């Protein structure tokens, strides 16, 4: 019902560079967005719940920025072990997920 | 509130005679046409709850409103009609009469205004006031057209004045009758 | 319509919607006492508010309203248009009849 | 008292010359507007009762006198061209006729309400 | 009927301030009366001007009476302000009647109309001054 579009579909850089992911909601979702990372051959792990709250056991490197429809995830000083997909999902209504973003190198 | 149909149940004791004293009730501007007693169940998210409804039907009294409002508007229309008999020479007199009639109608409309709440739709009394304003305004525009034409031809002015004198009361009567029949 | 807890900071009491946030505020179909307004819908958000006594949780609900212009059109706009037209009528009056134009 | 004095005012038009048509018209319409506003002021202090009441009667009848005076003056102006002599006749006879009607009506109203 | 009781009493002595009533009621009355006598100075020929002066002044006085009466609570007896309004109303009415008489006597005896006009001009301000002075001196000093 609510479409979540993740951009870019893929993007890469070397270790240490700032990397930002953008997810946009078709309709209004008021900070009920979440970010997950799915390592290869693994189940998703929650990273950011709510618009910006950081889940327990998560490095301070990850940070989330919120809005009514435009949301972004920034990984300050990306390390070399953050090489998993990244899914944005909204829970304002029955949950839906974005197409995911692939991160490599 | 807290008890569902599994816990409690309501009913009118002596159904017809359950509620009494309605007949003796009087209202300044309403008449209790009748009343009914219902008995149903309403379903909320927390369960089903018994409910009873005692509903009246109230009809308004038109005598008050007729006398207060309907008469003065028709009467201002009467004055707007009287304005025609006056000779075309006395432009100032007829103009002052008509404009003052307009203002008086606005005064009575205003006095109506303070009583009712703001509402998007147009009520029947508003419809009648609008119609009366259309009548008065068309009469005044007709006089303006008569004055403009007169210098071209005076006979045309006199004949058109007689024509309007005869018809405007007729059209007012027709509109009044159709409005009353529609809203009664 | 914002509500939260008095005296219980976020570390002690936290609020949440019972169902999906989009379905947690329900408006009865027959209950609307608005005269000159229309209720388009509502949206819920949950945030945090800072205060001297501590940091609290706030549940927010917005009811979107649009005003109805029907009353004002008859009340003011039409009377203004008619007054402007009546003022215009003065042009067509004969120059001799000064008192009428005054 | 204000209604009585307004009805008293409506008379003065009669004494004024027929030629000053604008004056009579303006006076008549101003008095009518006055009677309307005074009727409106009177009613508000009362509860909205359907049945007619004594105060409604006095205001209504005074308003009728005002309206009748203005209408008769207008008819007089129209008839002047038709019969000026009849016009002056009607002015004089109105002057002498109406006051008796108003006073006898006042007395009848007052005595009748005293009797009950 | 239930015994004798001790009652302790206190009186707070108040005096009213008049300025508001001056500005709202008396000054408009004085102005309207002055306008009424100003009516006399016009030419007798301009009948409509004098007619509208008379009508408008009488109406202003009526509306000021109904407005002034609403301030204080409804009471059977009459107040001083009521007497002042009544007398100013009487002056306006007499001025209008004077104009009507002058109109009637016009086109029959111009000299008599002019004489009554001048006499009324001199008389009305004098009578108003006398009445106003006596009323104010009466009520102010007590
Ligand atoms: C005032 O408005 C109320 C509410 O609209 C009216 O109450 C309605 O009354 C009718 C007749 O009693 C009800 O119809 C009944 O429906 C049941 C449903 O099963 C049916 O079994 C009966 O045979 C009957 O048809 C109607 O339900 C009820 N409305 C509601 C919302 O309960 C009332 O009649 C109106 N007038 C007065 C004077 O109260
Ligand atoms: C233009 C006449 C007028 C005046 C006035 O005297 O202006 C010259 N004042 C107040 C008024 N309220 C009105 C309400 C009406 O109906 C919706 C209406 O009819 C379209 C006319 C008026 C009106
Ligand atoms: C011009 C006198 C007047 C009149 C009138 O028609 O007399 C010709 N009517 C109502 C009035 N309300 C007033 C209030 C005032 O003070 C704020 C005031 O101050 C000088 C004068 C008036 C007044």
């Amino acid at each position: 019902n609510i479409v979540m579009t993740q951009s870019p579909k893929s993007m890469s850089m070397s270790v240490g560079e700032r990397v930002t992911l953008s997810c946009k909601a078709s309709e209004y979702v008021g900070t009920y967005v979440s970010w997950y990372q799915q390592k290869p051959e693994q189940s998703p792990k929650l990273l950011i719940y709510g618009a910006s709250n950081r889940y327990t056991g998560v490095p301070d490197r990850f940070t989330g920025s919120g809005s009514a429809t435009d949301f972004t995830l920034t990984i300050g000083s990306v390390q070399a072990e953050d090489l998993a997909d990244y899914h944005c999902g909204q829970s304002y209504s029955y949950p839906t997920f974005g197409a995911g973003t692939k991160l490599e190198l | 509130y807290g008890y569902t149909t599994d816990d409690i149940e309501f009913y009118w004791r002596g159904d017809d005679n359950a509620v009494t004293g309605v007949t003796k009730i009087e209202l300044p501007q309403f008449s209790i046409v009748d009343y009914k007693l219902i008995t149903k169940k309403v379903v909320f998210s927390t369960g089903s709850y018994p409910r009873l409804s005692l509903s009246f039907k109230l009809k308004r009294n038109i005598g008050y409103f007729i006398l207060q409002t309907y008469m003065p508007s028709i009467l201002i229309t009467i004055l707007s009609w009287v304005s025609f008999w006056i000779n075309y020479d006395a432009s100032a007199a007829r103009v002052a009469l008509g404009i003052t009639t307009v203002l008086t109608m606005t005064t009575i409309n205003t006095h109506l205004r303070e009583t009712l709440p703001k509402i998007p739709y147009v009520k029947a009394i508003d419809m009648y006031l609008m119609g009366c304003f259309v009548f008065v305004f068309m009469a005044l525009l007709e006089y303006a057209l008569v004055n403009y034409i007169f210098f071209s031809q005076p006979a045309r002015a006199a004949a058109i004045d007689r024509w309007s004198r005869i018809f405007f009361p007729v059209v007012f009567s027709f509109f009044n009758i159709v409005y009353w029949l529609y809203y009664v | 319509l914002k509500f939260g807890s008095y005296a219980y900071t976020r570390a002690e009491v936290v609020y949440e919607w019972t169902r999906e946030p989009a379905r947690s505020v329900v408006v009865a179909e027959d209950g609307s006492r608005l005269n000159q307004y229309d209720l388009l819908g509502q949206t819920v958000d949950s945030g945090i508010v800072q205060s001297s006594t501590g940091e609290y949780v706030v549940m927010t609900t917005h009811f979107h309203l649009k005003r109805k212009i029907g009353y004002f059109v008859i009340q003011t706009y039409l009377p203004c248009i008619m007054t402007v037209i009546l003022s215009q009528v003065s042009f067509w009056l004969n120059r001799e009849s000064v008192p009428a134009r005054t | 008292i204000p209604c009585t004095l307004i009805v008293v005012l409506s008379w003065v038009s009669f004494w004024i010359n027929k030629d000053a048509v604008p004056a009579r018209t303006s006076l008549g319409i101003t008095t009518v507007l006055t009677m309307t506003t005074l009727s409106t002021i009177a009613r508000k202090s009362l509860p909205k009762v359907s049945y007619v009441t004594a105060m409604d009667l006095f205001v209504s009848v005074c308003f009728i006198f005002v309206f009748s005076a203005l209408v008769e003056y207008g008819t007089l102006h129209y008839f002047v061209s038709s019969q000026p002599a009849r016009a002056a006749k009607m002015d004089s006879y109105a002057r002498i006729f109406f006051p008796t009607a108003f006073c006898l009506f006042n007395l009848v109203y007052w005595v009748s309400y005293l009797y009950l | 009927s239930t015994g004798e009781y001790v009652v302790m009493t206190t009186h707070f002595h108040l005096k009213r301030k008049i300025g508001y009533f001056v500005i709202q009621t008396y000054l408009p009355c004085i102005m309207t009366v002055i306008l009424s006598q100003v009516s006399f100075w016009l030419n007798r020929e301009s009948v409509p001007a004098r007619t509208v002066f008379g009508v408008t002044t009488v109406l202003t006085m009526t509306t000021l009476s109904i407005s002034a009466r609403n301030s204080l609570p409804k009471v059977a007896y009459a107040t001083a302000m009521d007497w002042f309004i009544a007398v100013c109303y009487a002056f306006v009415f007499s001025a209008l009647i004077e104009f009507a008489t002058v109109n009637y006597f016009t086109k029959s005896q111009p000299a008599r109309a002019a004489k009554i006009d001048r006499l009324s001009r001199i008389a009305f301000p004098l009578l108003f001054g006398i009445f106003n002075l006596v009323y104010w001196a009466t009520y102010l000093n007590r």
